[PDB]
């Protein structure tokens, strides 16, 4: 259970959690109500396992593709924001927190990935990736070296495999097809095997991380990095003359990065719902609100059409709005995390020298597709399990449950998850069916 | 998630 009259929220270690705790600390002085932000490591793999329970927070940020899995698992409070308060909001935002026709987070800013780079170091940053071995050899020489960024997290390296034509789901039809995967493809090949040679060739070391190269690129050790918006607030905290451009071409292709829209969604077990609408909605989405986090970690671009009218100055956003309008939109589909760990295994596999390119994406491909197959088995199990009203097939199904030991009883309910069940159990479950 | 009564 969650305490009531008390806002908790979660929120990234990257992003401004100490400004939007500002934020509370104005809503606590005009409401009463105190409001603590936590940001917890995995905190989007602790969300599910804490919410299940009744526990967690009454707020959760992160961006809209992981919102899509908790909404179906549901998690989410649907929010009712009245139709002035969506006028207030650009449209493509409310797009991407849209599950089911219905809305289930409030977008708060569009972030994607650029090319960061050091202008004292390089002036004239590189157009093409084909260009990044020459430009380190040159660098090399000159006791610095060209590159670093996080090959421990496949949306970092995703603009790179994308831009020769690797894609997450296609979205034929306006809506996502589970079965047609873009890791395997020519495309997602060629643009891992140029990740893989430039380690091959000592031009990056695949044990690159975030911590990294971020001290590498702030000490001025590495002339470029690739980040988001939050990283800015630390590169002008190091005093580096830094510069925020299009991410490089690779085979005369722009680098498609994933675009994600930072959200705000409310625990349905919550009993602060109401404090939580109002905390969100007139204290957070407005001009002072959003400024706050800003300072603190920048956002990118904005959802609050009147406050991305003052950002929209900033080169630095027309740089990510570049890079964003370039790329794709990050799915919602509820396998999105198994995706990403199919990707992220692949990446690191080739990068280390474990598997080659072909391989370690055939078993991507693989592993995607067969997950989100069986999810959507589970979903359609779902559906017919609640439709089920005989008391009879319902104490037979109570009963097989039983004996796994995969359950819980609470004052109410007799609960159980379908994914926490062997593939053995759920065939059991489609022949009472 | 399945929740009985
Ligand atoms: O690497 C997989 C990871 O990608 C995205 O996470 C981003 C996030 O959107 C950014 O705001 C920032 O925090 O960097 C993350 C990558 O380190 C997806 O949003 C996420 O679900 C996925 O696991
Ligand atoms: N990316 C948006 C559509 C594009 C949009 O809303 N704005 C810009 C992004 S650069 C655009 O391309 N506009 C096209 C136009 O104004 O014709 C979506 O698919 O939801």
């Amino acid at each position: 259970k969650i305490e009531e009259g008390k806002l908790v929220i979660w929120i990234n270690g990257d992003k401004g959690y100490n400004g939007l705790a500002e934020v509370g600390k104005k809503f606590e002085k005009d409401t009463g109500i105190k409001v603590t932000v936590e940001h917890p490591d995995k905190l989007e793999e602790k969300f599910p396992q804490v919410a299940a329970t009744g526990d967690g927070p009454d707020i959760i940020f992160w961006a809209h593709d992981r919102f899509g899995g908790y909404a179906q698992s549901g998690l989410l409070a649907e929010i009712t924001p009245d139709k002035a308060f969506q006028d207030k909001l650009y449209p493509f935002t409310w797009d991407a927190v849209r599950y089911n026709g219905k809305l289930i987070a409030y977008p708060i800013a569009v972030e994607a990935l650029s090319l960061i780079y050091n202008k004292d170091l390089l002036p004239n940053p590189p157009k093409t990736w084909e260009e990044i071995p020459a430009l380190d050899k040159e660098l090399k020489a000159k006791g610095k070296s060209a590159l670093m960024f996080n090959l421990q997290e496949p949306y970092f390296t995703w603009p790179l495999i994308a831009a020769d034509g690797g894609y997450a789901f296609k979205y034929e039809n306006g809506k996502y097809d589970i079965k047609d995967v873009g890791v395997d493809n020519a495309g997602a090949k060629a643009g891992l095997t140029f990740l893989v040679d430039l380690i091959k060739n000592k031009h990056m070391n695949a044990d690159t991380d975030y911590s990294i190269a971020e001290a590498a690129f702030n000490k001025g050790e590495t002339a470029m990095t690739i980040n988001g918006p939050w990283a800015w607030s630390n590169i002008d905290t190091s005093k580096v003359n830094y510069g925020v451009t299009v991410l490089p071409t690779f085979k005369g292709q722009p680098s498609k990065p994933f675009v994600g829209v930072l959200s705000a969604g409310i625990n349905a077990a919550s009993p602060n719902k109401e404090l939580a609408k109002e905390f969100l909605e007139n204290y957070l989405l407005t001009d002072e609100g959003l400024e706050a986090v800003n300072k603190d970690k920048p956002l990118g671009a904005v959802a609050l059409k009147s406050y991305e009218e003052e950002l929209a100055k900033d080169p630095r956003i027309a740089a990510t709005m570049e890079n964003a309008q370039k790329g794709e939109i990050m799915p919602n589909i509820p396998c999105m995390s198994a995706f990403w760990y199919a990707v992220r295994t692949a990446v690191i596999n080739a990068a280390s020298g474990r598997q080659t390119v072909d391989e370690a994406l055939k078993d991507a491909q693989t592993a995607a597709a067969a997950d989100c197959a069986y999810l959507d088995e589970l979903v359609e199990l779902h559906r017919r399990l609640m439709t089920l009203r005989e008391r009879h097939i319902l104490q037979q199904i109570v009963n097989l449950i039983e004996e796994t030991g995969h359950f819980h009883i609470t004052n109410t309910t007799f609960d159980f998850d379908l994914c926490s069940l062997d593939k053995t159990t759920v065939r059991k479950l489609q022949s009472y069916l | 998630p399945v929740a009985a009564p």
